């Protein structure tokens, strides 16, 4: 007439701070450019949206 | 102690008084239905980022 009691549950791993993956939703992108211009015999650069 | 008029294998004996604490491994029985806590220890060697 003996009995035994057992139980368990699930938790989150400590290592999740370093090894993980993430999901994103994407929206409309912006754009930028970099140019070189030869002007008055010298090279200049510009950057703009 | 001596118990008269009795045979071996009709009795049971165990040591009951302890002064130290033990980790509650799943391979040993629980002492009581609701166990009491005495202390805790930490786990060494954390993770870090390196290069290969
Ligand atoms: C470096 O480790 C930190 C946490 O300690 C983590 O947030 C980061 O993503 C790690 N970087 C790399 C490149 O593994
Ligand atoms: C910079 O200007 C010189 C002329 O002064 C030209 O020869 C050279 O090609 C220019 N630099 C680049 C990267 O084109």
């Amino acid at each position: 007439e003996n009995t035994q009691l057992s139980e368990a549950h699930v938790e989150k791993s400590e290592s999740c701070k370093t090894e993980f993956a993430s999901a994103y939703r994407a929206h409309t992108a912006s754009a930028s450019a970099k140019l070189r211009v030869l002007y008055q015999g010298n090279n200049i650069t510009v950057a703009a949206y | 102690k001596v118990i008269n008029n009795c045979k071996i294998d009709q009795c049971h004996a165990a040591v009951t008084n302890h002064k130290n604490w033990q980790y509650n491994s799943p391979l040993v029985p629980r002492n009581a239905e609701l166990g009491d806590r005495k202390g805790k220890i930490h786990i060494p060697f954390p993770l870090a980022n390196v290069t290969c």
